[PDB]
């Protein structure tokens, strides 16, 4: 496998019965300032 | 002046897509732009494995300072355009009391792992009483065309979301000579969904 696989990358999210990419913790899981996520 | 060290200054950043509808008619979408106070802080050991590790990795380079070159800018894109008359670039703009040859290194990366990196070499103009330094319509790499177009052809926007978790860009500004870091920029991503691009900049702190 390779972590840079553009295709893997979509796939993964596409068809998720089929991902094979890292498993990460989601940005909105993690200590983050309060309006990280509330655009200005 | 928000993306700022002692040394440098970024007052433009733009990313961008151009299409000629005739010689004379062009008509420019905006995917990203940016254009003395204290920014909010973010701890960096909750990004280091978005980003290059090892030996001038992001971790490498904030211990080695210095602390105020640090920044986090957190993008909404604008994907909300038209996608053989395109031009894809990226402008930007920077300011120092210094004459300075600096390079540029912008490196994509997936999973933290590098991908892609470009490098500039730019010297500087004297104005108004300072140093200032331009990459005018850089192109686009084809990485990051193609990473667009896969992008907008997802069906679902909370797709485009879940794909920018694990896409980053580090961007690091150089003096050429002594490799003093005068700008080291780490940036995340999410889609605009308000009817257009936004962006927080925050400074990189230890903890
Ligand atoms: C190839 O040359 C890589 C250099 C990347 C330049 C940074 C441009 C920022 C791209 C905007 C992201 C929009 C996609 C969500």
């Amino acid at each position: 496998d390779s972590e840079t696989d553009l295709e893997a990358l979509f796939n993964a999210v596409m068809n998720p019965k089929t991902a094979n990419v890292p498993q990460t913790v989601p940005m909105r899981l993690r200590k983050l300032p309060d309006a990280f996520f509330k655009p200005p | 002046r928000s993306v700022a060290s002692s040394k440098l200054w970024m007052l433009e950043f733009s990313a961008f897509l151009e299409q000629q509808q005739d010689p004379d008619t062009y008509n420019k979408h905006l995917f990203v732009h940016i254009g003395d106070p204290y920014l909010e802080a973010v701890d960096i050991r909750q990004i280091y494995d978005k980003f290059p590790e090892k030996k001038g990795g992001l971790k490498d380079l904030f211990e080695r300072g210095p602390s105020n070159a640090f920044f986090l800018v957190k993008f909404w894109a604008d994907l909300n355009t038209n996608i053989g008359s395109s031009f894809y670039g990226v402008s930007s703009q920077y300011e120092s009391p210094e004459n300075m040859i600096i390079t540029c290194s912008t490196k994509v990366c997936s999973f933290g792992k590098q991908v892609v990196e470009k490098v500039e070499t730019e010297y500087a103009r004297y104005e108004n009483g300072h140093y200032s330094y331009r990459i005018h319509r850089s192109p686009l790499c084809e990485y990051m065309i193609n990473f667009i177009h896969k992008l907008k052809h997802l069906p679902e926007k909370y797709m485009m979301n879940s794909v920018l978790e694990n896409f980053t860009i580090l961007q690091v500004v150089t003096n050429r000579d002594t490799q003093e870091t005068l700008l080291c920029i780490a940036y995340v991503f999410e889609v605009s969904a308000s009817e257009g691009a936004q962006h927080h900049i925050y400074r990189l702190v230890k903890e």
